[PDB]
RNA sequence: GCUUGUG
RNA sequence: GCGUCUAAUACCUACUGAUGAAUGUUACCGCAAUAGUAAUUGAACUUAGUACGAGAGGAACAGUUCAUUCGGAUAAUUGGUUUUUGCGGCUGUCUGAUCA
RNA sequence: UGUACAACGGGGUAUUGUAAGCAGUAGAGUAGCUGUGUUACGAUCUGCUGAGAUUAAGCCUUUGUUGUCUGAUUUGU
C-alpha cells in the first residue's frame, strides 16, 4: 500500500492533502496527477475532495480531524466550509474551530481515538474536538518540540514519531494509545514526518525522496504488510 | 510567485520569529530576484543575526519574511498588515532550522513554503 | 519616453478615428468591425477565478473595470471604397434622407444663428423616383471593393450637456458586398444594438485620447496627455442592457441595484441605456467619448476564451468614501432619521 | 466573498474596501473607511464616542437588543445545500427587513416622545 | 567529488590554446593607434594588452592546473590506479612543467609591465609588446607535448568508474573471462560481453545493487595471469575493502586446466587469503579440493549455464560481509480490486480524463456532480450567499419554518395592538 | 594613401 | 535587436510644443509618400524522476501559469496630498458679559 | 420660444461630528439651613441632538421660484 508520490515535485505530500480512515482531501493546485495517485491507491472506495482553507494549499497542515469528523480553521471561508459539507458525506461531522492561532493541523496531532493538542490549547477548543471526533484529549508533547501535529503521525495500526522522541516517551505514548510506536525519519532524512508523510489505517503515502530503508520502517511500524 | 508590494530596505534588521535562539536578523541580501532592491513578504533573504548566541553571529544564513508590517494589496482585495517586521531562519532548501515559529505567519507566505507552514503554528 | 509614439503633439481632435479595421472575409455574416462608447468612470469587480493551471485556479479574484456608455447607435449613411495605386478612395457616399437633429448639428459650429439647412435640397433630390439614390447605390456596389457604414451615437440619450453627435465611419467585416449593401438597405435609420455585435468574453480593443494635463516640464518641455492611444487584449466582462432591470445583478448578487453608484458618478451622470463593462482601464478620462474594435486579430490564447464568472459588482458611493450599496440598506442600517420626520 | 461589521464603526465591509490589521495578539481587525481606522489607531474607545454605532448601542440611542438580531448569527456547522431551504431563506430574509425597519421606526418614535 | 573527475576542462592543444588566447586578447582590447598619440596613452595602450594577454595565459594555466588532481593526494588506491593507466612520475613532470610555464609567464610580463615604462618611439613599445607576446608564445609552444599527454588523460579519466572502496564491495577475480564476465552481466545491470577469448574484459567493470536495502557495488577483474592490467587488478584486490570471489573452471571453457588455475590461486594467495574469500567453480577435482585446507576460503560448485543461481552466491557474499480497539478499515477498501496500470479493464484515473480532455493546460476540470447530495436533478446551483447587502450563511440553517412562523405572530401580536405607533 | 597576434 | 549579485554584469541653426495667409467660402468624413517603432529576461506544472545512466545525477519541444526590467494608461480599493483654510476641540486672545 | 439654458431652492450621495438655545435631579465645589440632611451660586453631565454646518469652484437629479433668447464683423465658382 506504501506508495511514493509529489505535488507539482513537492516533497511535503503532508502539507498539500489531508487523509484520514473515511476521507482523503487534496488542493486544487493546477497539476491534477496528485488528484490521480491518490485514487489509484484508493479509488472510489472512499470520498477523495479537491478543497483549500482560505484559498491556500496548505490545507494539509491547516486542518486536523479523525474519521468520526473534520475541524477547519477560523480562516476558512463560509463557502469552503459548505463546499467541503457539499462533497463531504454526512456521515463525517464538519466543526470550525476559533483560537489565536490558526495551524490546526500544526497544533492538534490526533487519531481516531485520542487527540493529543499544544498544553495551552483554548479550553473549549478540547471539549470540541471530544465531541466532535469522540477522541481523548491529552495536554503533552512528544520530543520536546510544541508543534506535535507535524513533527509526529498518529494511527490506529501505529504512528511514527519524532525521530528524536526518547525510549521512555515512546513507551508511554503507547502504553496510552496501545498501539505500537517508533522513532524514524521519512522523505531522505525529514525530522517532521507528520508534514511529510500522511498514513490511515490502510494506506500510507511518502514522498519520493522516501529512502528505501524509510519505506520499510514506515511500513514495519505500521504494519501494512 | 504573485506580487506583492515590497518596501524592505536592504539592511533592514527584523525580529527573529523563531526559538532558535535568535532575536534579530540583518538582511544584506535579496538573493533569489531580479535600481533600489527591496524584500517581501514570503521571499527568501540571506541574513546574519546581530543580537543572540555568539554561534550565529558573522555567519550569513538564509532566511524568509513571515511578516512585513508595510500595507500591501492581497490577491483577494483585502488589505492587511503585520504590526512589526518580522523573518524566520532556514537551509537554502527550505528546511527550518528552528524547532517552532512564532507570532503571525503570513497566508502568502506560508501557501509557497510548506515547510514554513508545517512549523508555523499561527498562520495569517 | 517611447520614441515610437513620438512626436508628442496634440490629437488632431477630440475623437480618435480607428487607423486600422479587423481583417474581412466573404464567408461570414454582416456585422460591424467597431462600437462607440463613453467613458464613465470606473468600479470594482470580484468573481470566482477560473482558470487551469493558475495558483488561483477556483478562487476569488478581486479586480478594478471601467464602465463605458454605449447607447444604441444609429446608421445614416454608406461610404464605398475603391481600390487604387494610392490607396483607398472613396468614389461615393450615401444617405438616408433622415438625419437626426443632433447629426445635423455636427455640420453646424453655429445652429441657433444658422438657417438649419443642412440636408433640404439633398432630402428633395432623395425624393425623387429613385433614379437620384438606386445609380448611386448600384455604382457603389459594382466598384467599391470594401463598404464602410456611417453612424453616429445617440448622444441625446447620454447625460451630457451636448447635443452634438459624433459621426465616425464604421467598416463591415465581410457579407460579399453585394449583401454588405443589402444589409444597408435594411439597417438606414435603424438602430444597432450593443448586444447585437459585441458579447461576453469578448477580446477587444479600445482607441481614445486619454487625459490632458497641458504645457509639461528627453530633458525637454512639452505637451502631456491628450494623445490617440490603443489598449490590446481588453476582455468584455459585462455587456449591459437598457431596456431591462438587473443591470448590475448577477446570478451571485442577484439584486436588483443598478451599476450606478451611490450618488451618482462623479463627473458624470447616471448609465440608464446598454453599456459595456471591460476589465482595465482605457485610456480616456470620464465624459470622453472612444471606440471598440476586435483586437484586429483572432485571439485564440486563454485570456480570451476563458469565460467570465462575474459574482459581485461594487456600486458604492464613489463620491467620497461611500460605503452603503443601496439607499434602501443605507435607511436601514442608518434607520430612521430627523430628515425623515 | 464575506461581509463583517467593522470592529470599531460596526459598518459593512464589503469585499476590497477598508483595511485589516493583524496585531501580535493574530486576529482579524476589519475596519471601514480610514477615519476610523486611524481613530482606532489612537487607542479611542468607541462605546464613548458619540457618532459610532457602538455608543448609540451602549448609549440606549437605537434598539440595544431585539429578537431580530439572534436571526443574524453566522451558523458555524455547515448545512447541505437545498434549492428549497435558499428560497425559503430568502423569503425570511425579505420579511425581517420589513419587520426590522417596523421595529427601528418604533423605537425612534418612542424614544422621541420627549420631544413634546 | 573525490570518485570522480569528469569536471575537468578539456586541455588546448598546443597552437589552439596559442590562438584563443590570442584572439581573446586581441578582439578585447583596443586596436587604433596613431604615431601622434600622448607617449604615455601608448605606454598604457600596450602596457594594457601584453597584461591582459598575461592574465589570460595566467588563467588558462590556472585552470588546466586545478582540474588534474594531484595524483599522490586523491587516494592510495586510485594513486596506484592512475600509476596502473599512466607513470606518475611522468605525470608529476607535465604539471611541474606546466607550473614553472605559468611562473615564467607571470614574471616575463611583470619584467616586460617594469620594462615598457621607459621606451620613447612607437616602434619601441610596438617592439617591446612584440617580445612580451612572443616569449609568452615560445612558453606556451614548449608545452606541446604535455598538452597534448593532459587532452589524452583528461578524455580517458573522465570516464573511469566512480567506486568508493570505503563501502562494502565484492571483488570478482579469475583466469581471463573464465565466466565471471557472465556473472557480472547477469547480477547487475552493466553489460559486458562473454567472447570465448581470453581478456573479454580490459577494465575494471562496476556494477551496483541491492541487498536487504543496503548499497552494494561489485567490481569485474579483466584478468589474471606481468602486465599493467595485472598490476590494476592486484592493485584493486588489495587496497579496496572488498571481498574476492576467485573464479575456476572444472569444465574446458577458456581452454585452460585446473592446476593452472590452482596454482595462479596459490601464486596470489598471501596477498587476500585473510579476506573474507570464496571461489566458484565453472577425478582431478580431488586436487582442486586442497583449496579447502586454507581457513579463510570456500568453494562451491556451479556453472554459467544455470547462471540463475549467481543470487544465491550474492547473498552468501552480502552476508559473509555483513557478519564480518481494531482499527477501522471500511469494507469498500477490502473488496475493491487493486489498481492494475496496464489492465485494459483498469478503471479510468483522473489523470486519463484530464488528459483526453486536454490536461491541465488548455482544459480545466470542473467539480460539478462530484459532490454528494440527496437528488442529483438540482446539482446546478449557484448558491448566491448575499441578498440585500446581508450575507446568507448568516440566515441558512435548518428549521427556519417554524422561527419565521414564531416571527410573524410576534408581529401579529403586536400590529393588532398598533405598539408601532 | 598612419594603425591590429606569434622576443 | 536588447541588457551589460543577476541569464550576463564587454550671438544664430537644431530640438519636443503651439499659431498661421494661401486655393471660390464654411463644415463633416476618409486614404497615406513620408519620420520613428518594443517589449524584455527568468521560473512553474507538464512531458519526469521519462529518455540518458551500474550509479551519482538527470534531457528537450508542443501547452499552460507567474515575476523582474522598459513603455502606454487608470484612482475601481489603499497611502501620500488640503487656502474646500469643511467640520469639532484646544492655546494667546479682543468686541464690557455669553453666543457669533 | 422650447425634453432650450442660467441663478437659487429641494432631493440623492458624501466630509466632519451632537450645534446657538431651551429644560432637568445627574451635579464637582462655595454660602446657609449638623444631618439630593436644604436651597441659591454653579465646573460638568443628561433629552431635543447620527443633531448642526459644508455639499462644487472639475459630484448626481430636478417637477419648485425666477430670468434670458439678440449685440457687430467677414466670406463668392
Amino acid at each position: 500500500m506504501a506508495t511514493r508520490t509529489q505535488f507539482e515535485n513537492s516533497n511535503e505530500i503532508g502539507v498539500f492533502s489531508k487523509l484520514t480512515n473515511t476521507y482523503c482531501l487534496v488542493a486544487v493546485g493546477g497539476s491534477e496527477n496528485f488528484y490521480s495517485a491518490f485514487e489509484a491507491e484508493l479509488g472510489d472506495a472512499i470520498p477523495i475532495v479537491h478543497t483549500t482553507i482560505a484559498g491556500t494549499r496548505i490545507i494539509g497542515r491547516m486542518t486536523a480531524g479523525n474519521r468520526r469528523g473534520l475541524l477547519v480553521p477560523t480562516q476558512t471561508t463560509d463557502q469552503e466550509l459548505q463546499h467541503l459539507r457539499n462533497s463531504l458525506p454526512d456521515s463525517v461531522k464538519i466543526q470550525r474551530v476559533e483560537e489565536r492561532l490558526s495551524a490546526l493541523g500544526n497544533v492538534i496531532c490526533c487519531n481516531d481515538y485520542v487527540a493529543l493538542v499544544h498544553p495551552d490549547i483554548d479550553r473549549e477548543t478540547e471539549e470540541l474536538i471530544s465531541d466532535v471526533l469522540g477522541v481523548e484529549v491529552f495536554r503533552q508533547t512528544i520530543s520536546g518540540n510544541i508543534l506535535v501535529g507535524s513533527y509526529c503521525s498518529l494511527s490506529n495500526q501505529g504512528g511514527l514519531v519524532h525521530p528524536q522522541t526518547s525510549v521512555q516517551d515512546q513507551e508511554e505514548l503507547s502504553s496510552l494509545l496501545q498501539v505500537p510506536l517508533v522513532a524514524g525519519t521519512v522523505n531522505r532524512g525529514s525530522s517532521v514526518v507528520g508534514a511529510g508523510m500522511v498514513v490511515n489505517d490502510y494506506l500510507a503515502v511518502t514522498g519520493l525522496d522516501t529512502t528505501a530503508p524509510e519505506l520499510s520502517v514506515i511500513e514495519s511500524i505500521f504494519r501494512l504488510q | 510567485k504573485f506580487r506583492i508590494s515590497l518596501g524592505l530596505p536592504v539592511g533592514a534588521i527584523m525580529n527573529c520569529a523563531d526559538n532558535s535562539g535568535a532575536r534579530n536578523l540583518y538582511i544584506i541580501a535579496v538573493k533569489g530576484s531580479g535600481r533600489l532592491p527591496a524584500a517581501s513578504l514570503g521571499d527568501m533573504v540571506m541574513a546574519t543575526v546581530k543580537k543572540g548566541k555568539p554561534e550565529l553571529r558573522k555567519k550569513v544564513m538564509p532566511a524568509i519574511v513571515v511578516r512585513q508590517a508595510k500595507s500591501w494589496r492581497r490577491r483577494d482585495g483585502v488589505f492587511l498588515y503585520f504590526e512589526d517586521n518580522a523573518g524566520v531562519i532556514a537551509n537554502p532548501k527550505g528546511e527550518m532550522k528552528g524547532s517552532a515559529i512564532t507570532g503571525p505567519v503570513g497566508k502568502e507566505c506560508a501557501d509557497l513554503w510548506p515547510r514554513v507552514a508545517s512549523n508555523s503554528g499561527v498562520v495569517v | 519616453g517611447h520614441l515610437g509614439f513620438l512626436p508628442r503633439k496634440r490629437a488632431a481632435s477630440i475623437r480618435a478615428r480607428v487607423k486600422a479595421f479587423p481583417k474581412d472575409d466573404r464567408s461570414k455574416p454582416v456585422a460591424l468591425t467597431s462600437f462607440l462608447g463613453y467613458k464613465a468612470g470606473m468600479t470594482t469587480i470580484v468573481r470566482d477565478l477560473d482558470r487551469p493551471g493558475s495558483k488561483f485556479h477556483k478562487r476569488e479574484v478581486v479586480e478594478a473595470v471601467t464602465v463605458v456608455d454605449t447607447p444604441p447607435v444609429v446608421v445614416v449613411g454608406v461610404v464605398g471604397y475603391v481600390e487604387t495605386p494610392r490607396g483607398l478612395r472613396s468614389l461615393t457616399t450615401v444617405w438616408a434622407e433622415h438625419l437626426s437633429d443632433e447629426v445635423k448639428r455636427r455640420f453646424y459650429k453655429n445652429w441657433y444663428k444658422s438657417k438649419k439647412k443642412a440636408f433640404t435640397k439633398y432630402s428633395a433630390k432623395y425624393a425623387q423616383d429613385g433614379a437620384g439614390i438606386e445609380r448611386e447605390l448600384a455604382r457603389i456596389k459594382k466598384y467599391a471593393s470594401v463598404v464602410r457604414v456611417l453612424v453616429h451615437t445617440q448622444i441625446r440619450k447620454t447625460p451630457l450637456a451636448q447635443k452634438k453627435a459624433h459621426l465616425a465611419e464604421i467598416q463591415l467585416n465581410g457579407g460579399s458586398i453585394s449583401e454588405k449593401v443589402d444589409w444597408a438597405r435594411e439597417h438606414f435609420e435603424k438602430t444597432v444594438a450593443v448586444d447585437s455585435v459585441f458579447e461576453q468574453n469578448e477580446m477587444i480593443d479600445a482607441i481614445a485620447v486619454t487625459k490632458g494635463h497641458g504645457f509639461e516640464g528627453v530633458a525637454r518641455a512639452g505637451q502631456r496627455g491628450y494623445h490617440s492611444r490603443t489598449s490590446i487584449n481588453h476582455k468584455i466582462y459585462r455587456v449591459g442592457k437598457g431596456d431591462d432591470e438587473a443591470n448590475g445583478a448577477t446570478s451571485f448578487d442577484r439584486t436588483k441595484k443598478t451599476i450606478t453608484p451611490m450618488g451618482g458618478f462623479v463627473h458624470y451622470g447616471e448609465i440608464k441605456n446598454d453599456f459595456i463593462m471591460v476589465k482595465g482601464c482605457i485610456p480616456g478620462n470620464r465624459k470622453r467619448i472612444v471606440t471598440l474594435r476586435k483586437s484586429l486579430y483572432t485571439n485564440t490564447s486563454r485570456k480570451a476564451l476563458e469565460e467570465v464568472s462575474l459574482k459581485w459588482i461594487d456600486t458604492a458611493s464613489k463620491f467620497g468614501k461611500g460605503r452603503f450599496q443601496t439607499p434602501a440598506e443605507k435607511h436601514a442600517f442608518m434607520g430612521t432619521l430627523k430628515k425623515d420626520l | 466573498m464575506r461581509i463583517y461589521q467593522c470592529h470599531f464603526c460596526s459598518s459593512p465591509c464589503y469585499p476590497g474596501h477598508g483595511i485589516m490589521f493583524v496585531r501580535n495578539d493574530a486576529k482579524e481587525f476589519r475596519f471601514c473607511r480610514s477615519k476610523c481606522h486611524k481613530a482606532f489607531k489612537q487607542r479611542r474607545n468607541p462605546r464613548k464616542l458619540k457618532w459610532t454605532k457602538a455608543f448609540r448601542k451602549a448609549a440606549g440611542k437605537e434598539l440595544a437588543v431585539d429578537s431580530t438580531l439572534t436571526f443574524a448569527q453566522r451558523r458555524n456547522v455547515p448545512v447541505r445545500y437545498n434549492r428549497e431551504l435558499v428560497a425559503t431563506t430568502l423569503k425570511a430574509m425579505a420579511r425581517i427587513e420589513e419587520i426590522r425597519q417596523k421595529r427601528e421606526r418604533a423605537f425612534y418614535k418612542n424614544r422621541m416622545r420627549g420631544n413634546k | 567529488m573525490q570518485l570522480s573527475w569528469k569536471d575537468i576542462p578539456t586541455v588546448a592543444p598546443a597552437n589552439d590554446l596559442l590562438d584563443i588566447v590570442l584572439n581573446r586578447t586581441q578582439r578585447k582590447t583596443p586596436t587604433v593607434i596613431r604615431p601622434g598619440f600622448k607617449i604615455t596613452r601608448i605606454r598604457a595602450f600596450y602596457m594594457r594588452k601584453v597584461k591582459y594577454t598575461g592574465e589570460g595565459f595566467v588563467e588558462k594555466f590556472e585552470d588546466i592546473l586545478k582540474g588534474f588532481p594531484n595524483i599522490n593526494d586523491v587516494h592510495p588506491f586510485h594513486r596506484d590506479l592512475m600509476d596502473t593507466l599512466y607513470e606518475k612520475n611522468h605525470y608529476k613532470i607535465s604539471l611541474a612543467a606546466i607550473s614553472r610555464a605559468k611562473s615564467l609567464v607571470e614574471q616575463v610580463a611583470r619584467d616586460y609591465v617594469r620594462l615598457l615604462k621607459f621606451g620613447q618611439s612607437l616602434f619601441q613599445c610596438k617592439q617591446l609588446k612584440r617580445a612580451a607576446l612572443g616569449r609568452m608564445a615560445t612558453i606556451v609552444k614548449k608545452l606541446r607535448d604535455p598538452l597534448a599527454y593532459l587532452e589524452q588523460v583528461r578524455q580517458h579519466i573522465g570516464r573511469l568508474p566512480s567506486i568508493d572502496p570505503n563501502t562494502r564491495t565484492l571483488l570478482i577475480c579469475g583466469y581471463p573471462n573464465v565466466g565471471k564476465s557472465s556473472f557480472l552481466r547477469c547480477i547487475t545491470k552493466s553489460d559486458v560481453d562473454v567472447q570465448p577469448y581470453a581478456f573479454t574484459t580490459k577494465s575494471l567493470y562496476v556494477g551496483h545493487f541491492d541487498y536487504k536495502y543496503l548499497r552494494f557495488q561489485a567490481i569485474d577483474t579483466p584478468g589474471i595471469l606481468m602486465n599493467n592490467i595485472e598490476m590494476q587488478s592486484i592493485y584493486a584486490i588489495a587496497h579496496l575493502r572488498s571481498c574476492v570471489l576467485y573464479f575456476m573452471d572444472l569444465s574446458e571453457q577458456c581452454g585452460f586446466t585446473i592446476e593452472a588455475q590452482v596454482k595462479l590461486f596459490h601464486s596470489i594467495k598471501p596477498l587476500f587469503a585473510n579476506k573474507s574469500v570464496m571461489v566458484v567453480i565453472n577425478e582431478r577435482a580431488q586436487l582442486l579440493e586442497s583449496v579447502k585446507e586454507v581457513p579463510g576460503v570456500e568453494i562451491m560448485t556451479s556453472s554459467c549455464q544455470l547462471e540463475e543461481n549467481v543470487m544465491e552466491v550474492r547473498n552468501k557474499a552480502c552476508e559473509k560481509l555483513l557478519a564480518s480497539r481494531t482499527p477501522f478499515i471500511p469494507e469498500s477498501v477490502k473488496n475493491l480490486k487493486k489498481y492494475d496500470p496496464e489492465d485494459p479493464n483498469r478503471r479510468k484515473l483522473a489523470r486519463d480524463i484530464e488528459a483526453e480532455n486536454g490536461g491541465a493546460g488548455v482544459f480545466n476540470v470542473n467539480l460539478k456532480d462530484k459532490y454528494l447530495l440527496e437528488d442529483d436533478e438540482w446539482k446546478n446551483d449557484i448558491m448566491p450567499e448575499i441578498l440585500d447587502g446581508k450575507n446568507v450563511y448568516d440566515f441558512l440553517d435548518p428549521e427556519i419554518a417554524a422561527k419565521l412562523q414564531a416571527l410573524e405572530e410576534e408581529e401579529e401580536k403586536l400590529e393588532n395592538e398598533g405598539f408601532y405607533n
